């Protein structure tokens, strides 16, 4: 009767049982459909593909991400991914196991209730609870206060908490994530000369981003050095074999996160919005929030992101106020660790919302029993 | 774009 | 003493002076040297297959022929502006400016973007422009005389690709033009017998049920060929890139997404003003078909099946007979406007110092 | 020998001549700056925009409110707004026109000093003076007794007065007029599905709340009947052509005004602070104020706020005391009408702050004369 | 925020 | 084809 969890992030679904230190299914969340009609008989030729199969045979299948910016867009593709996760990777029937879910803040109540309704009416789950993808990272870190900054492939939000009491009026959210960064990277590569417009090429650009992309303290100094010398030009090979070279783009990409004016957005960066959020709270808790701020989720594994954020927040805040960043190496799976811990806890059991409650009260119950 | 209005 | 205009294109090249409505000269860039209108047999190059340049030496030969045979001026200081795609790699324009500043003076050029050029030509200050050339097409929005520079769109399927698809279709039918020649004849027959289908299913049923729509076209050698569904199909291969082999949404959906990516308060002003440019846009039935496709895409994505308020859309596409030379007219107008001040240009000086970096003065 | 008035609101600004009974030039107090660098040459482009021009063309310009909660923070933008409203909307030279200013009750003395110094130096006017929006809103109706509750765009407050003598120990101020309201409306719209984060979207939300949202009487009963019956869902059109439905947000927004807990504060609603201010006052003036309590300000234009306000104040107040709340039309311009009346009064002329006083005792003279 | 300290 | 990689 052990519980499980499945963080269905916009980048990849992390699904795994509870009471474990690491997940099992780390599989990408993409649905691929064959571009052509297909004529082979008896050798695959399926009408759809999901998971690592798409990433493998991506040169033909047109790809689609079902969820974007954390809101779902294709419920059919979403339930197909859920079926593939539950019946192929985990190899378990959810009828005899609960299912903990995850969602970003300030999301459509319609989306949340539709997720709950489909999970209850399609899989016959006994219970189904949701939560934020930040309190779980906090639990995984093992603290009870501080501010948490998640930068998932779909969204980028920051939330403060003090002794377990959240502050909704201080929560901040932005639609900047790895997809806009990959688009800007493709644009600047076309500027260089290399063209990338398809979906498989988008995945290749995302792999390049995950492989070689950093940040620096003095963006102008780095630009000057890259324009003067060539010590930053790094090489990368492709499946075709024709190697390519990339220059200042590797660090010019995250400047979008640090300067959304590059892509066109008018909102401020992560440092400014974090400072604003902290300022929205009370000073007696700001003093501690400045001392322990944690990073989580993808898009923050870049090397040197800690130093840039530290310098920015220190220049924006008084000097006498000490500041310390928390960016461990186990961040890509921090939300899953938090979900597993919460599912393994004892009291949380009483909070599980079962089937009869939904059947008698409808989906609207999820907006009360949960956050 | 997928917010039924803006974005 | 006025500047010159030269919008070096994919397969064509048009030249005039700082102020001339209709271009004084226009000739294909096909290629001693035969560069020029002598094409009327030596090797055929077609260097600029797309907005990119490959045989820069052949391009230099072509420019020399244009400046010495079609034109009778060889100055050093006479400003001349240029054109190029929006996101053309910097290397192309760098080499272009380098050759035009070394082999000749041409102090001050200020290369610009065919989108804003055609916009100037039409005498507008807002709207979206969709340029459809021979090797590439692009889409550029503008609002209240301001460029976005982040919603610009590129699409590398037009002209040459439709011609190749028509060749493949005629091959499927039996007629083959594998020779390097006859490419111009196929281009002529395409521009002569082609039209978009306002209703694809209707046109398909007509072609499958009726003998009409089948035309007989002669060739320079003397033989005759028959053309059928290809006529109304090649604009579909233009509209459906997946048919050609590229993974892209198309043209109507492309511009729809580009506009939706903008701010709501601008969207309206873009649906009310839409201009085109390029010979590829002269396909019969293209404007109204695009309007209907935009209307259907809106009806589907936004209203989800609520035709109660669809008439309150107010879309007004624009088209004229001078889209073939809108870029040229705009370049001429801009040259006549900026011929007074030389600061906005890039003189032959300040080039050896940081010449390449001077080219960054245009696009931040 | 005439006069001039210019009420500088946190959200809007209304200026014109005295004597009249209505304002002459009212427009939003904002500044729009272009964010997309690089424009089409030849056509020309301005550096910054102000007034209705920004709101007319804002999809490319980022907007900034130089005033926050009644306090000034962008003196350059404030000077630009003053220049625009003194030279374009009116086309009058202020060197031969004594002006009048406004200011919330409690504000930085340094802010007031800088305001008067700017108005004296950068304009070379003959004289000037400041006042409180409460006194002018009261002069508008003409009554001299009672309490007045003002609520602008970013600042709100309540102030009593009896026979001309004001009770400074009872004034109350809060920062809940329309800004946190617009923010909470954006939040609830995001909760519903529609996203609004930019400045143009902020103006769109301002317009939709000005046109649709309204306060209720029984919050719980209204929420219940709205969740059960879909009779309150109202549609609104956007500049592009779309349509968006809104339900219980129309109640939740004024409810947030009444219960700042939804915004993250601990202060009490307008009714509680009003009752507290009236309590600190003596008993006779308590009685005399319970009867004549006026509400003004743009935020006050919510349909159904007077009835709910009087209901709450009666429920929390003792009986045998008739509470006749008053809220006449065109109340958002009551400050302007009061300022015009004051400038027209002959006696008030002697209270003018001339240029000699400023040149002699500096700008601090504003305090002594106030 | 614009009170040189709190808010 | 003439983009040093794709196309
Ligand atoms: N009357 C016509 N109808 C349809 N298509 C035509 C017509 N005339 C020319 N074309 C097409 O237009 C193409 C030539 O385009 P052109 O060279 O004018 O574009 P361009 O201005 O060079 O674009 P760019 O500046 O981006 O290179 C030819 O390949 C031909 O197929
Ligand atoms: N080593 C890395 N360096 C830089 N970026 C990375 C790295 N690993 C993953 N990413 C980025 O993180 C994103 C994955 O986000 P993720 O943390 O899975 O979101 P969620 O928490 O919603 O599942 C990817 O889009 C990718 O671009
Ligand atoms: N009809 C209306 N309904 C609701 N709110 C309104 C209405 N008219 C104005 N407002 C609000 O009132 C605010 C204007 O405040 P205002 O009274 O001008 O402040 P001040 O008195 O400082 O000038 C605006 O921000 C707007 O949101
Ligand atoms: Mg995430
Ligand atoms: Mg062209
Ligand atoms: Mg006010």
């Amino acid at each position: 009767t052990t519980a499980l969890v499945c963080d269905n992030g916009s980048g990849l679904v992390k699904a795994g049982f509870a009471g474990d230190d690491a997940p099992r299914a780390v599989f990408p969340s993409i649905v691929g459909r064959p571009r052509h009609q297909g004529v082979m008989v008896g050798m695959g030729q399926k009408d759809s593909y999901v998971g690592d199969e798409a990433q493998s045979k991506r040169g033909i299948l047109t790809l689609k991400y079902p969820i974007e910016h954390g809101i779902i867009t294709n419920w059919d593709d979403m339930e197909k991914i859920w079926h593939h996760t539950f019946y192929n990777e985990l190899r378990v029937a959810p009828e005899e196991h609960p299912t903990l879910l995850t969602e970003a803040p300030l999301n459509p109540k319609a989306n949340r209730e539709k997720m709950t309704q489909i999970m209850f009416e399609t899989f016959n789950v006994p219970a189904m609870y949701v939560a934020i993808q930040a309190v779980l990272s906090l639990y995984a870190s093992g603290r009870t206060t501080g501010i948490v900054l998640d930068s998932g492939d779909g969204v980028t939000h920051n939330v403060p908490i003090y002794e377990g009491y959240a502050l909704p009026h201080a929560i901040m959210r932005l639609d900047l994530a790895g997809r806009d960064l990959t688009d800007y990277l493709m644009k600047i590569l076309t500027e260089r000369g290399y063209s990338f417009v398809t979906t498989a090429e988008r995945e290749i650009v995302r792999d390049i981003k995950e492989k070689l992309c950093y940040v620096a303290l003095d963006f102008e100094n780095e630009m000057a050095t890259a324009a003067s010398s060539s010590s930053l030009e790094k090489s990368y090979e492709l499946p075709d074999g024709q190697v390519i070279t990339i220059g200042n783009e590797r660090f010019r990409c995250p400047e979008t996160l640090f300067q959304p004016s590059f892509i066109g957005m008018e909102s401020a960066g992560i440092h400014e919005t974090t400072y604003n959020s902290i300022m929205k709270c009370d000073i007696d808790i700001r003093k501690d929030l400045y001392a322990n701020n944690v990073m989580s989720g993808g898009t923050t594994m870049y090397p040197g992101i800690a130093d840039r954020m530290q310098k920015e927040i220190t220049a924006l805040a008084p000097s006498t106020m000490k500041i310390k960043i928390i960016a461990p190496p186990e961040r890509k799976y921090s939300v899953w660790i938090g979900g597993s811990i919460l599912a393994s806890l004892s009291t949380f059991q009483q909070m599980w919302i079962t089937k009869q409650e939904y059947d008698e009260a409808g989906p609207s119950i999820v907006h009360r029993k949960c956050f | 774009p997928a917010w039924l209005a803006t974005c | 003493s006025a500047p010159i205009v030269l919008d070096n294109g994919t397969g064509f090249v048009k030249v005039g002076y700082a102020k001339d409505n209709f271009p004084r000269f226009q000739f294909p860039s096909i290629v001693d040297v035969m560069v020029g209108d002598e094409a009327e047999l030596l090797q055929v190059k077609y260097p600029m297959e797309n907005g990119i340049i490959r045989d820069f030496e052949e391009m230099n030969q072509l420019w020399d022929y244009t400046f010495f045979e079609k034109l009778k001026i060889d100055p050093r200081g006479r400003k001349i502006l240029l054109t190029e795609p929006p996101m053309n790699p910097v290397a192309n324009r760098e080499k272009m400016c380098e050759t035009m500043f070394e082999r000749y003076g041409f102090g001050g050029v200020y290369v610009a973007i065919q989108a804003v050029l055609s916009l100037y030509a039409q005498g507008l200050s807002s709207g979206v422009v969709v340029d459809s050339g021979d090797g590439v097409t692009h889409i550029v929005p503008v609002y209240e005389s301001v460029v976005l520079n982040h919603l610009v769109g590129r699409l590398d399927v037009a002209g040459r690709d439709a011609t190749r698809y028509l060749i493949s279709l005629l091959l499927r039918k039996g007629y083959a033009f594998n020779r390097t020649a006859d490419f111009e004849t196929v281009r002529e027959m395409k521009e002569k017998l082609c039209y978009v289908s306002y209703d694809l299913e209707l046109d398909h049923k007509l072609s499958e049920e009726t003998t009409v729509l089948m035309r007989n076209y002669t060739l320079p050698d003397g033989r005759v060929i028959k053309v059928g569904s290809e006529r109304y199909e090649c604009p579909e291969c233009l509209f459906q890139p997946h048919l050609v082999g590229s993974e892209q949404p198309g043209l109507s959906e492309f511009i729809f997404d580009t506009i939706q990516a903008a701010d709501v308060d601008i969207r309206k002003y873009l649906y009310r003003a839409i201009v085109l440019s390029g010979g590829s846009s002269m396909y019969a039935g293209l404007p109204s078909r695009l309007e209907k496709e935009i209307k259907q895409l809106w009806f589907e994505r936004v209203l989800h099946g609520d035709p109660a308020r669809l008439p309150n859309f107010k879309v007004k596409i624009e088209d004229a007979p001078r889209r073939r030379h809108a870029v040229f007219i705009g370049g001429a107008v801009l040259a006549d406007i900026m011929a007074q001040n030389d600061h906005m240009w890039v003189s032959k000086a300040e080039w050896e110092e940081y010449g390449v970096r001077a080219l960054d003065k245009l696009g931040p």
